[PDB]
């Protein structure tokens, strides 16, 4: 009947983090720790040079 | 250079070589923050005098 919702599987927010890296430091090594947390912490860490 | 101490350690007992020290006093003090590095740098022969 009331067709008002439509499905999604990662929703996105109406917020996010925006960070600026000062390319002096960070490598742009794309730090690699373990694989299993690298997925768990994975992006974190990659947007936090 | 880098006399290898092989011979500094054994090698006819004339031959003259031509160490050299480094004069680290207008040494670049390294960025307040960029990140270490791991290697320690050493000198192995001191000269024994002044």
């Amino acid at each position: 009947l009331s067709d008002d919702f439509k499905q999604i599987s990662d929703p996105k927010g109406y917020l996010t983090y925006s960070v600026k890296y000062e390319d002096q430091f960070t490598k742009k090594d794309k730090l690699r720790a373990s694989e299993a947390d690298d997925r768990i912490v994975g992006p974190t860490v990659n947007l936090f040079k | 250079q880098h006399v290898d101490a092989e011979s500094i350690m054994t090698a006819p007992k004339g031959k003259l070589f031509h160490l050299q020290f480094m004069d680290g006093l207008l040494r670049p003090e390294p960025s307040a923050f960029d990140p270490p590095a791991s290697g320690e740098d050493m000198r192995l022969i001191y000269p024994l005098q002044p």
